[PDB]
């Protein structure tokens, strides 16, 4: 009982469609959304529209087709004036809005039953993780730890690298020096320091965002980074924490949101999802199967000889359940 | 109070903020160090993209907090 | 770069250290002690014990922490390295600054000295080492000096320690690069790299010949290296935490060590199992200096985070973990350092918590302590002294010296306008005008500058107030006491350093618009 359906683009809405596809192929999210549909609050909010849409997809007669998500898009425009337009937008910006917006709807719902210390929604149970930022002042050598939550990780990207290496230097100890000296409270002055962000609590789904942009301080404009950045089908992630219990979680690539275009001001968004062993591409209404080798090999770019450079932007890594 | 920003290259920069400081004012402080116009900037913290109108105190952003600086990749 | 005006709320004479000492120096010829404090002031003390007041004088010129002090030219001439990015040459007998070497681009962390060549080395966070001839830096003759700087190249990370053998044939640097780089200071060419350390080197020591080197790392290991062999011959693991200070006997067979763990240990290099504990300090050990009057050394001077410098008698090592000491025999007193500071809702008053847990109320504008509140709850007091006013920020505070330092910057200096009545300046029977706090202060600071001629016309700032002019980055331009603005040479200096933004309201008196 599998449903592979395209989504109509109502004028530069690919940034939106592509995220919905990736989110639909993140089963804990899809299952949770479908479950929310069932209760039927019947007060039009972005979450109810999403669930109504995901419900059409899941409860369709034919296994393959096309759905115009008019209803949802209407609500998205009503709910956000920055998305209430025919301009092209960022997929990550949409994802962030959608995920927090639907977490905030649930946060209120959780509170209204208590009506008649904070609580974590099912959006957080799926995508949330925790970091620990350790800061060692190099003069007094006092270390300052600080936990900070995350819904995705915005990793820096380098030419001819891998998603693993980028995650490796994201967690590497950087030196805060010169103009970037740390203000040490015990030293009461600015001193050189070591800054390290390590994973404290692992997310069920690791959402990876690639910082594929370079600002040209002099040229007063930013470019799109179409580097060859390879992503593995599996990811080994290990845990820091209490050290009373240790985790060595193995992740799997479920979806890739990819941005086609040489520049960052205009483009086209598509999604490639892994469903039942084989991979498939979703270009709005068009849904077609793709061979595993042609997936990663086309989401990078060698030299410049690759028309309108399709590059991997958002990556969905699912824990091994 | 001093907070950190993880720049587009992963380089961390420090900022001398106040909890009272607006998100648009944080962006201006980043513009001085990085050169990026605020209109182009996007800051993620605690999995939440910070809204221009709000202040750091609103988002509970305290000393040693790391804001993730990120840009747009417009697609149709 | 943009220029910022700054001042310090303190008394004319700051007799005692107010932030702990980074480095010590002992003159055997006059029995004098030099204390390079984090309060930006170097001071002279008499070590004859039988003197009620040991204070001699204080060398004040620096603006940030004095990190290291090298005493040379057989008796007195002092070279200092500071976080103010400069190296200052001083006539140590009279205690005045001769030259300021503005060659470093970051905090100057360490100095090295080679007696037999009157050669002094400087290094800091700017990953550069400079070699200087003391007899050139001190020379007043100026005979085709053509003063070209001599630098050593190699360091890939911020330098925290430096050492040179007595002859000046070896130089070794310690950094966050962990590995210790060596050069021949005479030929400037590289010699070796010394891999072994897993952390920062903050303490470096060399023998007379320079054939062997002692290193104290933040990893907790003391390392004896053989230079001729280009490898570590002995690894000593004594301290529980990192080691920051090192001192050796004239023989080079015993190592005196101190670190973050506050413990001081003399360890026999030849056989490490013979480790003697001197004592445990009340604060982590920053730097040490032996009393080299006799062999074995009879005493040791210990500099720590605390503003009090202690002398512990070593006499008993030959006779004797239980320490050899409990109390020091000779003690140099230390004043309180402001550790915490809160700016109240009126942007005029400040609350401070010193090292002794005493809380004080301060007036920023009139540059003075208004009240002493004693050992009270600082957190509660802030809340207790809450003000229901909105005044935009106009100044900056920095307790890097342990003393209150206020910074006026162009961007926000003239941001706060308050009512004269609301500011306490009662004027009967004239109606209270809106006064710009920043302007009013700038006027009071440069009150004695003839170019500005009277003052603000409301309040007066203490005439002994240090008024510093410097770049936002780090480089200071000029420093003077409020009252010294009147002098010809100072007035001339003011004309070449005072920025336009200050001049607009002080001389031109064009008060900003609301
Ligand atoms: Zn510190």
């Amino acid at each position: 009982n599998e449903h592979y359906f395209g989504l109509v683009n109502f004028g530069n809405t690919c940034y939106c469609n592509s995220v919905l596809q990736a989110l639909y192929f993140c089963r804990p999210f899809r299952e949770n959304v479908l479950a929310y549909k069932a209760q039927q609050k019947k007060k039009e909010n972005l979450l109810t529209c999403l669930a109504d849409l995901f419900h059409s997809i899941a409860t369709q007669k034919k296994k393959v087709g096309v759905i115009p998500p008019k209803k949802f898009i209407s609500r998205l425009r009503k709910e956000n004036d920055l998305f209430d337009n025919y301009m092209q937008q960022d997929a990550h910006e949409f994802l962030n809005y959608l995920l927090n917006t639907i977490a905030d709807i649930l946060q209120e719902e959780k509170k209204q039953e208590k009506q008649n210390k904070p609580e974590l929604t099912w959006v957080h149970e799926i995508f949330q993780g925790t970091l620990t930022n350790e800061t060692r002042c190099l003069n007094c050598e006092t270390v300052s730890s600080k936990d900070e939550d995350f819904l995705d990780l915005s990793v820096d990207v380098e030419q001819n690298t891998s998603i693993t290496h980028c995650l490796r230097d994201f967690s590497n100890t950087e030196t805060l020096c010169s103009e970037q000296k740390y203000y040490c409270e015990t030293c009461c002055s600015k001193q050189e320091a070591q800054k390290r962000m390590r994973v404290k609590k692992l997310p069920m789904i690791l959402a990876l965002h690639l910082k594929r942009f370079k600002y040209m301080e002099q040229l007063h404009r930013y470019t799109k980074l179409s580097y060859r950045v390879v992503f593995p089908l599996e990811l080994r992630l290990f845990n820091t924490s209490s050290d009373a219990v240790n985790l060595d979680r193995m992740y799997d690539l479920v979806a890739v949101v990819v941005h086609c275009g040489s520049g960052p001001n205009r483009g086209h968004y598509i999604t490639i999802v892994k469903s039942h062993g084989f991979w498939l591409l979703f270009d709005d209404d068009i849904v077609e199967k793709i061979d595993a080798q042609a997936i990663e090999e086309f989401y990078g770019l060698t030299s410049d000889i690759s028309k309108n450079s399709e590059s991997g932007y958002i990556l969905f890594y699912q824990s091994r359940e | 109070m001093q907070i950190f920003v993880k720049t587009l290259t992963g380089k961390t920069i420090t900022l001398e903020v106040e909890p009272s400081d607006t998100i648009e004012n944080v962006k201006a402080k980043i513009q001085d160090k990085e050169g990026i116009p605020p209109d182009q900037q996007r800051l993620i913290f605690a999995g939440k993209q910070l809204e221009d109108g709000r202040t750091l105190s609103d988002y509970n952003i305290q000393k040693e907090s790391t804001l993730h600086l990120v840009l747009r990749l417009r697609g149709g | 770069r943009k220029v910022q005006v700054s001042y310090v709320i303190r008394d004319e004479v700051e007799k005692y250290n107010r932030n702990g000492v980074n480095a010590l120096q002992l003159d055997p010829a006059l029995n004098r002690l030099f204390t390079a404090g984090r309060d930006s002031i170097i001071r002279i003390w008499s070590v004859n014990q039988h003197k009620q007041d040991p204070y001699i004088a204080s060398m004040e010129h620096h603006t940030d922490w004095v990190n290291d002090i090298v005493l040379c030219c057989n008796g007195k001439t002092l070279i200092s390295a500071s976080s103010d990015t400069t190296v200052k040459v001083w006539n140590a007998h009279k205690g005045f600054c001769m030259s300021t070497l503005r060659t470093h681009k970051d905090y100057v962390k360490a100095l090295a000295y080679a007696k037999d060549k009157e050669l002094v080395a400087s290094a800091g966070l700017d990953r550069q080492i400079f070699l200087w001839d003391v007899n050139t830096l001190t020379a007043l003759t100026a005979s085709n000096n053509t003063v070209t700087t001599s630098s050593l190249s190699g360091n890939k990370d911020s330098i925290y320690s430096l050492a040179m053998n007595q002859l000046g044939t070896i130089i070794v640097s310690g950094s966050t690069e962990k590995v210790l780089r060596v050069w021949d200071p005479r030929t400037c060419a590289k010699l070796m790299k010394l891999k072994g350390h897993t952390d920062n080197v903050k303490a470096l020591l060399l023998n007379r010949d320079g054939t062997q080197c002692l290193s104290g790392s933040s990893d907790g290991t003391i390392r004896l290296w053989s230079l001729g062999q280009q490898r570590c011959i002995a690894t000593y693991r004594v301290h529980d935490e990192g080691v920051w200070a090192l001192q050796v006997n004239d023989a080079f067979t015993h190592v005196y060590s101190g670190g973050r763990d506050r413990k001081i240990y003399c360890t026999d290099l030849r056989n490490p199992d013979i480790r003697v504990l001197i004592c445990e300090e009340k604060a982590p050990v920053l730097k040490m200096e032996l009393d080299r009057s006799a062999d074995p050394p009879p005493a040791i001077w210990v500099a720590t985070t605390k503003s009090t410098v202690n002398k512990w008698t070593l006499k008993g090592i030959h006779n004797f973990i239980t320490p050899l000491c409990t109390q020091p025999d000779q003690v140099i007193k230390g004043g309180a350092s402001i550790i915490q500071c809160h700016i109240l809702n009126d942007k005029r008053h400040i609350l401070t918590k010193d090292t002794n847990n005493n809380v004080a109320y301060w007036d920023v504008l009139k540059a003075c302590k208004v009240e002493d509140l004693g050992k009270v709850d600082f957190e509660d007091e802030i809340k207790k002294r809450f003000k229901m006013v909105y005044v935009p920020n106009w100044f900056s505070v920095d307790l890097k010296t342990g003393m209150l330092t206020i910074t006026l910057d162009e961007s926000d200096c003239f941001a706060a306008w308050v009512s004269a009545k609301d500011a306490g300046f009662s004027s009967p029977d004239g109606s209270d005008p809106k006064l710009n706090l920043g302007g009013l202060l700038l006027q009071a600071l440069l009150e004695y500058w003839p170019r500005t001629h009277k003052g603000n016309g409301y309040f007066q700032v203490p005439p002994h107030t240090p008024v510093i002019f410097g770049e936002a980055g780090g480089r200071t331009l000029f420093r003077l006491l409020c009252r010294d603005s009147g002098g010809e040479t100072e007035s001339m200096l003011l004309n070449e350093t005072v920025p336009q933004w200050v001049i607009d309201i002080t001389v031109d008196k064009n008060m900003p618009k609301f």
